[PDB]
């Protein structure tokens, strides 16, 4: 058994094996509601 | 003896018509003993009020609680209390129509219908222990649960709110049977309850025998509603000498005699089915009442009030309101504890009771109780007469009479309590 | 490149570490199984959990929170990657057995294993606290074993 | 070698003790498709429920008994998700659910059990123990086959032989009946169209680089 | 360590004893006021755990104040500015971060950090928040 | 044998076998020799009640 | 002979083997503190604790069987 | 579809047969026309494969099962699951006519082994047994002394005199001998000398 | 502990007198040593496991074959003695933890003894020279006939298996059945016989077995009964 | 409780039995059951005997023919090696492989030979039950 060499297929395996999924991809600006930080970081 | 069919409880004891605790048929214990049930120091006895557990030996007090019975999980029936339905004896095959029927129950309103479905299926599943045990369950004519009553009984119940709740229960059960035992169901469902009477019986048994506990099944801590074929023969008491307990390593339900309590040969081993429920709740679910019910209530509306603490001390009642108990230190019983929980009462940090105004309040509340008794067409002892002699032992009717009688007897004990309280306040 | 600095390190560690765990559990247990000396995977998986426990902070991960070359647990790296913007970067490392010991926080479990003088020298310069837990570091002190 | 391995493994895992009941992990290792599929499941606990259609068949933190695994492989429920030690939220201790059934009891592993050092021993001590088919004539008789169907070759032993890449039927005209043998493709038939053959005689056969000195 | 032992008792206990926001505040306070060692990695771990608890735990005034205290007592100003920019939204947040002027003075330490690191466009915002 | 005894969790037997059957005096030797290498192996225990840092007899 | 079945029964009773054995050690040391009869000959405090506990389970075993 | 209130539920391993029955106090009589077969509880019906002429008249039969036992010997979970299970697996059933349709209590009650109907679970089928009679007397012989032997997975039927009945011991011995003789020949045949050897 | 015992019996007034009596090795010293050893476990160390010692004749330590220069250790404290007795006994550790594999399984002579015990009958060609057995009403009658040399360990016999549940089988259909005209029939199998009738019921199973197989089953059933005798 | 076996106790079969006993009863019963089965085994071993004799060992009868076969081929190849038809590596590989082939066959035909033609042979029972002597060691005595 191996995860695919291609990163995108490896992400598809990450979903299918539920080792990592988008619901775990969260950070404070998305969690404590710091909606203002969008306006600061990228400028 | 791991076979045979049709063992039965000898009906010599339910022959009270002409006018008491013979041993249950030895096969009743044997079918358990062959299946790792153990009874320690107790005997099944068969009165006209059905089975009971009675101590067959004097049991000395012990430092920990002492085991009196062991029932193995394999003989039980279980439903999960919460929505994701699972069966831990797992009788029901995957994809059996029973799972579709049981899912069509309300998660919390219809747990009795679910248990009734399991009970019936366990009478259909050959060489399940309840295939043999079902003969010892009370038949539809001898079960006390008012789900088997009719208006002929509920007119004698004289408790319109409880009559309405019983009627709603019966309606719910019969509507469920009509919905889920229609002619389109498979034979392997239609044969479970080919008539309404079989289902209402099964529901009445499920209600009157449902224990519920938090348990551990291996790793899984979970809430179960369950039937235990020898702990359900314990009779109710609000002063129980035993309690149920769970061992998860070997999946045993123990029945444990209380720590530090001695018990006597012929003493009934009892448990506290549901702690803190009024007699009308015991009639609603289990189908019985008891006059010493220490949580019963009375619809007083008087501004007359009695000094609660003095009412306690005159009867040597002790503990907090959730805790009230009586000691050796003799008419004081659960009905007087109910009185202390129920009478219109006042309390103050240290202030003494007015010896006159408390007698005035006694007189006023006694005349209130007398008019409450006067709201019934008959006294208590007329129902005592209607129970010491009775036409046909119609179990639902006799249960309704026992209910009414208990309530009147109670209010009578209230009168006597206020009298003795005034006299003993000196 | 594909997931950028906030997530590419974290999920790259995750994918590396899970792939490594699968590979080590296979390659190790395949020996025992092919030799017929059967063993339950739950015994191998504790060792493989230790081998894959850490990640290292790379040079581009230089921060006032973590210095480059520092070894931190995967949970620590994930949680700080979620929490902080302080240029966090790390890569998974397969810490061999003889390097999982000598990187086990109870310094007595390191010193009494190997490289004793080097362990003691570093830990004394670091003033390190062995908050006594685990067994090897407790039997030296003649304790009741925190187990 | 075994003694060194045991010492190192125990020294690595001297600290893994079952300190907690439940670390509260919300994830599991997925398992899916056979004896290995059994052994990898038995005595684990599930990280998530399993349902067969609407029929709930297993629930979160339930133990996997053999009957449940049998149901899973019967009904094809892939994605069986189990709380392996990789699923745990601590690297410095383990919680009993993520370890599962005790090494020596039917119930969960026990709080305080040194499952680390138990694992280290249970892997180190077994280290002390680690360390073509020939088709033969089942009968006396006369070999018969069409030797034009098969390629000539020189055997590894210098013997001439036939090398075949077909299903070849070889007759053995025995003293009682015409017995027969099937020879697979990619095999060296050592015998020939009319050879007398004796019972148990080999009839067919189905790195380092080293100097040899003459 | 004696506070984190209780926190580790709670976070891996039954649901009725799981940490709340105050539990995180008290353990972050324990780390940020430790006498003798570097605790930044521990505070960042605890913050990450608090974010992992997002379904149950949300921060309060004291949480952000303690985090600005941490990320200014240690020179972590790029994260301090962010936690102060969150603290701004709570009335009296700067009173809490002034902490009555004891345990040094996290607000003063923050203003000094912004001064010497030249983050004046953040410093004027801290002054407006005060 | 230490590994086996601690595998059984039978740790009071392990304590007996490693201490009073022969801090323990051999840990006193250990700390004294490190203290002779000019390293202070300092043993503290923290009062759960009072947080007092009691220095062990070493 | 039989006493180990009682041990197993009590091991089956208690929810943690190590906690059970801790409680037995505690009971024995408090016994040998609350009573100062020598009680060290043919019968032993451990067996006494096991006997009393199995008697609480209701089983007819004498002190140290 | 069809109700079972007047059908014999002949439960085999792989299916239940439903055989219509007339009312009789002993439930002893079979229609042998209204034949149905049903998966073990599926409550679905079809006409089974009748492979032989069958009596279009109500007649009374004994019934018996040619089932094997099987030791299910399941895996056992922690709550003292039983370390054995053994269950009857009715691979086949025999229905044996009563002579003159005599009732079980009649003094001259005899099984009419001439008329055996065989129900097969796996071919879902009915057959009439082609029994062979070894007894001197044809149809007018004394049927009290007849003994039926059934053999070859219930494919072979032989009526033999009661006295002849081989003992169970010599039956098992003869089956073991006829097995081990072929196994021993199959082993010895690999030797060179087998062509020039005697059974001895 | 011997000194403490001599104090307990008041047979020595001081520890020096106790040591002097121990030096004198009089029978009293061995009686008190038997009192001390009663109920005191000891550890044996090769590999480290604990046992109840019993005072034995000779000079070399005697060990059970399935538990088998062993070293010996005494647990001194009461807590240690409790932990030894309740955790460190072979009773507590019958499984090897690596997969949960039983350690103490019968091995060496016993296993091959059991093999011969369970080899039982010679079959077929090994038993009769040409192509073409007592009944015992219970197993104690069969064992009695064996003891009285009426039958040999290897020889086939029929036992009435009146516990007619739990019949073992190989998924094999009846090798033969005999039906009597009166509706009794006998089913004959390679291992057992069943007599049953269309009227009445099953009378009995008869299992074709050996004194060896009977003894193998009986001695396990009687070991379960002998253990559970204390359940009374 | 337990099923009547009426079948021979293989080592795998008794491993199954003991494991199932531990799982059913726990340690309490099984530690006595197994300790009594010890005594049963000793009793029956003592009443029997597992003695080994010079003709209790049992060389597979066709070994001589097989050896003659492998001998004749080797002689012919050695002859043809002298003739320069076969080079030293082929001769070496024959000398290894034909005798390895024969040794393996001799082992694969040792157990069937015992079980069919001398079931109660000492070293047969020893190896097939697994008491002492692996099948390789018995073969190195016998074959
Ligand atoms: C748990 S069920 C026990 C079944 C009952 N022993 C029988 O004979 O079926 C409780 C039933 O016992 C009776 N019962 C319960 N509590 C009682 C009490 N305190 N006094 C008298 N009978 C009682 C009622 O008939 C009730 O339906
Ligand atoms: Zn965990």
């Amino acid at each position: 058994d191996w995860f695919p060499e291609e990163p995108f297929e490896a992400f598809k395996e990450m979903r299918e094996r539920k080792v990592f999924d988008v619901s775990d991809m969260y950070t404070i600006a998305d969690v404590w509601g710091w909606t203002w930080e969008k306006d600061f970081k990228n400028k | 003896a791991s076979l045979e069919t049709q063992p039965f409880p000898l009906f010599q004891s339910p022959a009270s018509e002409e006018s008491e605790l013979e041993s249950a048929d030895p096969d009743f214990y044997k079918i358990g003993y062959v299946r790792r049930v153990r009874a320690y120091g107790v005997e099944f006895k068969e009165g006209p009020d059905g089975f009971g557990i009675y101590a067959s030996k004097d049991i000395e007090p012990r430092r920990r609680a002492r085991v009196i019975m062991e029932i193995p999980h394999e003989l039980m029936i279980t439903i999960r209390q919460k929505h994701p339905w699972m069966f831990f004896p797992d009788i029901v095959p995957i994809g059996h129509p029973i799972f579709d029927i049981i899912n069509s129950t309300d998660p919390e309103r219809d747990w009795d219908l679910r248990l009734a479905c399991l009970l019936l299926f366990s009478f259909d599943r050959e060489d399940h222990f309840w295939r043999l045990y079902g003969d010892f369950l009370p038949a539809a004519d001898e079960c006390s649960s008012l789900l088997l009553a009719t208006e002929e009984d509920l007119a004698e119940l004289q408790d319109p709110q409880l009559v309405s709740t019983i009627r709603q229960q019966q309606k719910r059960v019969l509507e469920f049977w009509e919905k889920n035992w229609h002619s389109g169901v498979p034979l392997k469902i239609k044969r479970l309850a080919e008539d309404a009477e079989r289902f209402i019986w099964a529901v009445s048994i499920a209600q009157t025998r449902c224990i519920s506990m938090k348990t551990r099944i291996g790793a899984l801590v979970q809430d179960l509603n369950m039937m235990i074929p020898y702990a359900d023969m314990l009779n109710h008491s609000f002063e129980p000498n035993c309690f149920l307990h769970w061992r998860p390593k070997d999946r045993i339900l123990e029945v444990m005699s209380n720590a530090g309590q001695a018990i006597k040969k012929g003493e009934e081993m009892t448990i506290n089915y549901m702690p803190g429920q009024k007699n009308n709740m015991l009639m609603e679910r289990y189908g019985f009442s008891t006059p010493v019910n220490p949580w019963d209530a009375i619809p007083f509306s008087g501004d007359s009030r009695i000094h609660l603490n003095s009412f306690l001390s005159v009867f040597n009642i002790f503990g907090l309101p959730e805790e009230y108990y009586h000691d050796s230190e003799s008419f004081v019983d659960g009905a007087v504890i109910a009185a202390a929980r129920t009478l219109p009462t006042w309390s103050d940090i240290d202030l003494p009771p007015i010896p006159s105004a408390e007698r005035k309040a006694v007189k006023e509340l006694q005349d209130e109780c007398r008019k409450m008794l006067a709201e019934y067409p008959t006294t208590s002892e007329q129902d005592q007469k209607l129970l010491d002699s009775l036409s046909e032992a119609r179990t639902t009717f006799a249960t309704a009479v026992k209910y009414r009688m208990h309530r009147k007897m109670f209010i009578g004990k209230i009168i006597k309590a206020l009298d003795i309280y005034q006299e003993r306040l000196l | 490149r594909i997931l950028g600095i906030p997530w590419g390190f974290l999920i790259g560690a995750e994918l590396t570490i899970v792939q490594s765990r699968i590979s080590l559990v296979n390659k190790i247990q395949k020996v025992y199984r092919s030799q017929g000396v059967q063993i339950h995977n739950r015994h191998i998986e504790i060792i493989v959990r230790q081998i894959t426990s850490k990640v290292l902070v790379s040079e581009e991960g230089m921060s006032n929170v973590f210095l480059p070359g520092e070894l931190i647990g995967l949970l620590r790296a994930e949680r700080t990657g979620r929490a902080l913007e302080e240029a966090i970067c790390y890569r998974a490392v397969l810490l061999g057995i003889t390097r999982a010991s000598l990187n086990t926080q109870s310094f007595i479990s390191e010193a009494s294993f190997q490289e004793t003088a080097r362990v003691l020298a570093k830990a004394a310069l670091r003033g390190r606290i062995d908050w006594l837990k685990g067994l090897k570091e407790n039997v030296v002190l003649g304790g009741v074993i925190p187990a | 070698d075994a003694g060194y391995l045991t010492r190192r493994l125990v020294e690595v895992v001297q600290h893994i003790v079952v300190r907690r009941t439940d670390c509260g992990t919300i994830r599991g290792i997925s398992v899916s498709p056979e004896r290995i599929f059994i052994q990898t499941l038995i005595g684990r606990v599930l990280a998530d429920d399993i349902y067969i259609g609407s029929r709930c068949v297993a629930f979160r933190n339930q133990d996997l008994g053999i009957g449940l695994v049998n149901r899973f492989i019967t009904f094809g429920t892939q994605s069986i998700s189990i709380r392996t030690p990789f699923t745990c939220r601590s690297t410095s201790w383990i919680c009993r659910l993520c370890y599962g059934r005790s090494p020596t009891h039917g119930d969960l592993v026990e709080l305080g059990e040194a499952v680390g050092i138990i694992a280290g021993q249970s892997i180190g001590e077994p280290g002390t123990q680690l360390t073509a088919e020939h088709v033969r004539a089942p009968y006396n008789g006369k070999i018969k086959f069409n030797e034009d169907l098969v390629h000539p070759t020189r055997t590894r032993h210098g013997h001439p032989a036939f090398l075949c890449y077909i299903d070849l039927s070889v007759i053995i005209e025995s003293e009682d009946i015409i017995h027969s043998v099937t020879i697979p493709p990619k095999s060296f038939l050592l015998v020939q169209n009319d050879q007398y053959v004796e019972s148990e005689q080999v009839i067919a056969e189905i790195k380092e680089r080293v100097r040899k000195y003459i | 360590e004696v506070a984190y032992a209780t926190f580790e008792n709670m976070e891996y206990g039954e649901d009725f004893m799981k940490p709340d926001t105050e539990t995180y505040n008290w353990v972050i306070q324990a780390y940020t006021r430790a006498d003798s060692y570097d605790r930044v990695q521990d505070v960042a771990e605890l913050l990450g755990m608090m974010v992992e608890d997002y379904k149950r735990v949300q921060p309060n005034v004291k949480t952000h104040a303690l985090l600005v205290e941490c990320f200014t007592k240690y020179c972590v100003v790029k994260e301090a500015i962010r936690h102060f920019r969150a603290l701004k939204n709570f009335e009296g947040g700067t009173k809490v971060l002034h902490n009555a002027g004891n345990f040094e003075d996290p607000l003063s330490l923050y203003l000094r950090a912004l001064c010497r690191e030249g983050r004046i466009v953040e410093l004027i915002d801290a002054l407006d928040a005060m | 044998e230490v590994w086996a005894l601690e595998g059984f969790g039978v740790a009071h037997i392990l304590q007996e076998m490693l201490t009073y059957k022969s801090a323990p005096e051999s840990f006193r030797l250990l700390v004294r020799e490190l203290r002779s290498l000019a390293l202070e192996l300092n043993h503290f225990l923290v009062s759960e009640k009072n947080f007092q840092i009691n220095r062990k007899e070493v | 002979k039989v006493m180990t079945m009682d041990i197993e029964r009590l091991l089956l009773s208690e929810d943690n083997r190590f906690e059970f054995v801790n409680s037995v050690a505690a009971e024995a040391t408090e016994y040998v503190e609350k009573n100062r009869d020598e009680y060290g000959g043919t019968k032993k405090a451990i067996f006494h604790v096991l006997s009393n506990r199995v008697n609480d389970l209701g089983f007819d075993r004498p002190e140290a069987y | 579809r069809i109700n079972e209130d007047e059908f014999h539920k002949i439960s085999l391993l792989d299916c239940d047969f439903f055989i219509r029955k007339p009312p009789d106090p002993d439930n002893d009589v079979y229609d042998f026309r209204e034949m149905y077969v049903t998966p073990p509880d599926t409550d679905i019906y079809s006409v089974p494969r009748v492979l032989a002429p069958m009596p279009q008249k109500y007649i009374r039969c004994a019934m018996s099962d040619y089932g094997c036992y099987d030791v299910t010997e399941p895996p056992i979970d922690a709550p003292r699951d039983p370390l054995y299970k053994s269950e009857r697996e009715i691979s086949k059933v025999f229905l044996t006519k009563h002579y003159r349709n005599r009732r079980l209590n009649d003094p001259e009650f005899v099984l009419d082994f001439e008329e055996i109907y065989v129900i097969d679970s796996k071919t879902k089928s009915i057959t009439r047994a082609r029994v062979l009679v070894t007894v001197p007397g044809g149809r007018k012989r004394d049927r009290k002394d007849d003994l039926l032997v059934i053999r070859d997975n219930g494919n072979s039927f032989k009526i033999i005199h009661v006295g002849e009945r081989d003992d169970p011991t010599t039956v098992i011995e003869r089956e073991e001998w006829t097995k081990t003789r072929e196994d021993m020949e199959k082993h010895l045949r690999k030797l060179r000398d087998f062509s020039v050897s005697n059974w001895f | 502990f011997v000194i403490r015992g001599l104090i307990r019996q008041h047979l020595a007034s001081n520890i020096g007198v106790a040591k002097s009596q121990i030096r004198e090795k009089k029978p009293i010293v061995w009686e008190i040593l038997q009192e001390v050893m009663q109920g005191h476990p000891v550890l044996l160390n090769r590999g480290i496991q604990s046992f109840q010692p019993i005072l034995v004749e000779g000079r070399t330590i005697c060990l059970h074959p399935l538990v088998c220069q062993m070293a010996v250790h005494v647990p001194l404290s009461l807590e240690a003695q409790a932990e030894a007795r309740l955790l460190m006994f072979s009773h507590m550790n019958l499984l090897s933890p690596a997969i949960g594999d039983p350690i103490s399984v019968p091995t060496q002579d016993m296993l091959i003894g059991l093999y011969v015990l369970t080899s039982g009958t010679r079959r077929g060609i090994c038993a009769n020279r040409y192509n073409p057995e007592p009944f015992f009403c219970n197993s104690y009658d069969a064992i009695g006939a064996y003891r009285q040399k009426r039958i040999n360990l290897d020889s086939p016999l029929w036992l009435r298996w009146q516990l007619d549940q739990r019949v073992i089988a190989s998924k094999e259909v009846p090798i033969e059945v005999h039906y009597e005209s009166f509706g009794n029939y006998h089913e004959i199998y390679a291992h057992y016989l069943i007599v049953r009738s269309v009227k009445k019921e099953t009378l009995y199973i008869y299992i074709r077995t050996t004194v060896g197989h009977i003894s193998f089953y009986r001695e396990i059933e009687e070991a379960i009964q002998g253990f559970s005798q204390a359940c009374s | 409780n337990l099923v009547f076996h009426n079948k021979v106790i293989d080592g795998t079969a008794i491993k199954r039995l003991i494991s199932r006993l531990i799982d059913h009863f726990g340690m309490a019963y099984t530690s006595h059951i197994l300790d009594q089965v010890k005594t049963l085994g000793f009793q029956q071993a003592t009443a029997t005997s597992i003695s080994l004799g010079i003709d209790d060992l049992l060389t597979i009868p066709s070994k001589g023919w097989l050896v003659q076969d492998a001998e004749q081929q080797s002689l012919i190849l050695e002859k043809h090696h002298h003739y320069g038809n076969v080079h030293a590596v082929e001769k070496l590989r024959q000398s290894i492989e034909i005798w390895y082939a024969t040794s393996e066959y001799l082992r694969q035909e040792m157990n069937p030979n015992f079980r069919m033609t001398d079931p109660f042979n000492p070293v047969h029972m020893m190896s097939f039950s697994g008491a002492r002597g692996n099948a390789s060691q018995v073969h190195q005595l016998v074959g």
